[PDB]
């Protein structure tokens, strides 16, 4: 359709995320996840904070034809009960935080 | 002769196109109607630009034209009628009539036909094979309904000559009821003759030798439609 | 009882006594069948039943009651039975108005000035102004002291600059995707072709709460009345079903009503972008049948179920509950590229066997440049392996991510139970009746 996957799926990026944005979110103490080329089927049962450091995802909603891209450099919000699968076609690294209600 | 009859597979011959203008010269300076009875071979399909160009002279030539509804649609334009024919309206049918789904049978208006028509023209001719036979004159036009079935006798039914039927009974009623080109209701009940000998040819196989006489023809013309159509 | 059962089929099933307007031979048949099968006809409508089958007998009749064919021709047209007691709309007070941009301007994709918008915006705060009836009379201006020069209209006519901006750069590209999208016109389309007029309020200029004069132009009996608010898209009042075999005497095509706009939608996704209800009449108090949800599209880059039910309002599809916890099941520790980094083991290990000697099925092929033999071929010239090694540790980063989830999960959980908001999405799971080696 017209709409963005993004905006139908409430995915809130914040592509080149600066570097005060990052202390201010304290990413330096995130846990670190990394995968290589993959396919990864995930129902997010909690909104996940993820900081891409390197390579590259295409997120594909459950059903879906279409893809979400997010590059290296951006900040990803997972919302609560998304249903997706992640795909990877190179090394990819990046730093996440799950989030409870409220909290952040 | 009073109607010289040739068709376009002369035009695919250089030595024939030749000869074939200087028959006409001779026909029309002895009063010869011309008789185009298209047909169009299998190179003549390739495009309309081409086909047209090739046909021209000769269409001119012609005080009859008879053409299938596929070679009117190519020789104008092929993609407007197959969309035109493809349209559904998206919410309600403009009338009654346009619920029941029936099969189109789309009569050309002169406007339409406009393009192809000159001055010598007095009668133009559009088959349906043998559903419908579309007729245009300088005066007035109008379609003739007509039917067909195979099915009644599966087993020796083909098709093949059953169009060489229609050209026929149509030069038959034209040589002996001058009054067609001029009279509409006169046109039409001798086109359903024309129908009918479609019809019969298509019920054995081999054109030759499915041919039909005139009297079955006319008995075929008077079982099918209702005596005030006769 | 023969009371309940037609209240029944009124409310439950949407039953009403539609007029049925009968041909002579077809009242004839009603009429006569009641008294027997061959059978002197008695009763006096079956007599005059029988006579009305001649029409010659019908234009003596006529003429006898002095009016003209079409006339009777229109009087079997007419409603029957009661009628429903006349409309009395009383005014709540005076109607007081406000020139307030919507608040939806601009467009999205649309670039404006934004110190301009701004300026716009302070309108905005407007509404939290509080009016008496007992104040509208201390300092009215009338006559030549409301004449507009005298108003203060800034703020709104910024907006009708950028609004004509936008409309003339904006109004053949719409009409183009008009023509691309919707094949036919339907009201609640856009008007295109021959009958656009320049001057027609595109929907940018439309928004909830704004009082509109208008005319009735079409009554849908399933859908509702269809109003001419002065745009390019008909307003939509939906009424549906039995509530018409009232509201048809009041609401008729061609009078002139008094409408609010209730919601504004995108006409892409929604058949009727502008939603409205009638302030004059009020029919509130007739209208029973209520639409659930508005109806909608289903167009061709429609695929997924999910998706375009994200882009209206409208519930997930539902599921059977799986009857176990999110929150009690087993935590996730294979990481997805183990896998990958399994075929590579393989690969790397029987290029090094070759290497020595000689210096239902799915096959996997493995690229030699995305393996590295260099460390594969010390590792095996010193001789678990550095690739099982490998495979551990993305394992321990996939169960650390598993770990935090469900940790934040159990706080969720506890402060969603507090709160009372819901632990699963709501529509989704819906109940039932809806649809060793180790230790040796």
């Amino acid at each position: 359709m017209q709409t963005p996957l993004e905006e139908l799926y409430n995915v809130k990026v914040e592509r080149k995320v600066s570097q005060r944005r990052l202390e201010e979110l304290g990413v330096s103490r995130w846990s670190v996840w990394k995968t290589g080329k993959c396919k990864l089927p995930w129902d997010w049962q909690v909104d996940q904070l993820v900081y891409i450091e390197e390579g590259e995802v295409r997120v594909v909603p459950e059903g879906s034809k279409r893809f979400m891209q997010f590059l290296a450099g951006d900040l990803v919000r997972y919302p609560k009960w998304l249903e997706a699968d992640l795909f990877f076609n190179a090394p990819y690294s990046e730093r996440y935080c799950f989030k409870a209600y409220a909290d952040d | 002769a009073r109607i010289f009859h040739f068709n376009s597979e002369v035009l695919t011959s250089p030595t024939m196109e030749s000869t074939l203008f200087k028959a006409i010269q001779w026909s029309k300076k002895f009063g010869g109607l011309i008789f185009f009875d298209l047909n169009l071979p299998l190179p003549l399909w390739r495009s309309r630009n081409e086909t047209r160009k090739l046909i021209k002279k000769s269409w001119d030539e012609a005080n009859i034209i008879e053409v299938s509804q596929q070679e009117l649609e190519f020789l104008l334009d092929e993609e407007y009628y197959e969309r035109r024919r493809n349209y559904t309206p998206q919410y309600f049918a403009e009338d009654f009539e346009q619920t029941k789904n029936r099969r189109d049978y789309y009569h050309y208006t002169p406007e339409e036909i406009k393009p192809l028509w000159h001055d010598d023209l007095k009668l133009l001719v559009v088959t349906d094979g043998t559903l419908r036979l579309h007729y245009y004159t300088p005066k007035f036009d109008g379609v003739v309904v007509g039917t067909e079935d195979v099915l009644i006798t599966p087993f020796t039914c083909d098709r093949t000559g059953s169009g060489d039927a229609v050209v026929a009974g149509i030069m038959r009623k034209l040589t002996t009821c001058p009054e067609m080109f001029e009279d509409q209701d006169v046109l039409e009940r001798q086109l359903r003759f024309a129908v009918a000998a479609g019809i019969i040819s298509q019920w054995t196989i081999g054109a030759v030798r499915g041919f039909p006489t005139e009297s079955a023809t006319q008995n075929l013309k008077e079982q099918v439609y209702v005596p005030s159509m006769w | 009882t023969e009371d309940e059962a037609r209240r029944r089929n009124w409310i439950e099933r949407g039953w009403a006594p539609w007029e049925e307007i009968l041909t002579p031979e077809a009242d004839f048949a009603r009429k006569s069948l009641n008294e027997g099968e061959e059978v002197p006809l008695q009763s006096p409508e079956a007599i005059e039943a029988f006579k009305m089958l001649r029409p010659s007998y019908r234009k003596k009749k006529i003429k006898e009651m002095g009016i003209t064919e079409d006339e009777w021709y229109a009087k079997q047209f007419e409603i029957r039975g009661d009628k429903p007691p006349p409309l009395d709309t009383s005014w709540a007070g005076p109607l007081v108005v406000r020139q307030i941009p919507p608040r939806d301007w601009p467009p999205k994709g649309w670039e404006v000035d934004r110190k301009e918008l701004e300026f716009i915006r302070e309108a905005h705060k407007l509404m939290a102004e509080r009016v008496w009836l007992e104040d509208l009379d201390k300092d009215l201006k009338v006559g030549e002291d409301a004449t507009v020069d005298k108003m203060c209209l800034e703020r709104f006519k910024v907006f009708l600059k950028q609004y004509n901006e936008w409309v003339e750069a904006n109004k053949d590209r719409l009409e183009e995707d008009s023509y691309k999208y919707d094949q036919d016109f339907y009201p609640g389309r856009r008007i295109r072709g021959k009958d656009y007029k320049e001057g027609m309020y595109e929907l940018p200029f439309y928004y909830p709460g704004m009082i509109c004069e208008g005319t009735v132009t079409t009554l849908h009996l399933y859908q509702g009345a269809f109003v001419d608010i002065g745009g390019v898209h008909e307003g939509w009042v939906p009424i549906k079903g039995n509530d018409w075999f009232w509201i048809r005497h009041f609401i008729r095509v061609g009078m002139h009503v008094i409408v609010e706009i209730t919601a504004k939608r995108d006409p892409y996704r929604f058949r009727f972008p502008l939603e409205l209800r009638f302030v004059h009449p009020n029919i509130d108090h007739m209208i029973f049948n209520k639409f659930d949800f508005p109806p909608i599209f289903h167009r061709d880059g429609d695929t997924n179920p999910d998706e375009i039910r994200r882009d209206c309002g409208r519930p997930p599809e539902p599921r059977k509950d799986p009857g176990s916890k999110p929150e009690e099941e087993g935590l996730l520790s294979d990481h997805p590229y183990v896998d990958k980094l399994w075929q590579l083991h393989v690969a790397e290990q029987m290029i090094l066997d070759d290497y020595e000697a000689n210096p239902p099925k799915v096959i996997l092929k493995t690229s030699v440049k995305e393996l590295d033999l260099e460390a594969a071929l010390i590792e095996r010239k010193y001789h678990k392996l550095r690739r099982n090694i490998e495979m551990d540790e993305y394992d321990s980063l996939h169960w650390r991510r598993s770990l935090e989830e469900r940790e934040a999960l159990l706080r969720d959980i506890s402060s969603r139970q507090a709160l009372g908001l819901p632990l699963e999405e709501p529509g989704r799971y819906k109940p039932g009746s809806f649809f060793s080696y180790d230790d040796a």
